[PDB]
């Protein structure tokens, strides 16, 4: 079956689902996009991680799914500063 | 002196026909049923993300010849998002994510995918096309 490899595909090689990346309503505070290596982040003051909250669906898809690796990442399972609460919003929408 | 070059190639040059004959009579057909399985439903034409197990296909029905028709990935075939589970919704955004930004390059089973890709996709199961015809 022809396929062209010049086009990326992150699900082409990634086995374990709870790396891929998904977007999840965040109740109150709009949408995330989350994986086990947590949620993915934006500089939020201090030079500091804090959730990227988007306010619509698509605006979440469009930015996870777009072109680069989306390097900066906070997950509050590991930081030094642990969030519990959000550490256990996070694996419970995995 | 080879003994059957000209009956050979012929032979050959017939078989190039009726493997084109074939093609197109099956897409006759597929595109009465699609005329028939048509009826009465919206969004028929409208891209959909429809999950075939091990991945999703963003796919519709031509409004003109009424073949499925999917997202094309670059020169290839059909973008097949692999899954990684039974369920996967990574991979069922992505194809939303492909329907809203992807959605000019498509490739339709049949006559247009033995020209641009040199099979049909029918009668080859597990090939999208042939699960449709299923």
């Amino acid at each position: 079956p022809a396929l062209d490899r010049r086009v990326q595909d992150v699900n082409d090689t990634i086995s374990d689902v709870k790396q891929k990346w998904r977007c999840v309503v965040y109740p109150g505070n709009g949408f995330v996009s989350a994986s086990i290596f947590g949620f993915q982040a934006e500089v939020g003051p201090n030079n500091t991680r804090s959730i990227r909250k988007f306010n619509t669906m698509r605006q979440c898809i469009d930015f996870t799914f777009s072109d680069v690796i989306n390097i900066d990442i906070y997950n509050p399972c590991i930081a030094p500063n642990i969030n519990n609460t959000e550490c256990q919003f996070l694996k419970s929408v995995l | 002196p080879v003994f059957n070059e000209l009956t050979r190639y012929m032979r050959i040059k017939n078989t190039v026909n009726d493997w084109k004959s074939l093609t197109d009579s099956k897409t006759k057909l597929e595109s009465d049923r699609g005329r028939l399985l048509a009826a009465g439903k919206d969004d028929i034409f409208e891209f959909k993300c429809v999950d075939f197990g091990a991945y999703f296909i963003a796919m519709r029905l031509d409004k003109k010849t009424y073949l499925p028709q999917a997202i094309r990935r670059g020169t290839g075939d059909a973008w097949m998002v692999k899954k990684a589970a039974k369920v996967d919704p990574s991979a069922q955004q992505f194809c939303q994510y492909l329907i809203k930004h992807k959605s000019n390059n498509v490739i339709t089973c049949g006559n247009e995918m033995l020209n641009e890709l040199g099979y049909s996709g029918y009668f080859m199961s597990p090939h999208w096309c042939s699960d449709l015809s299923n």
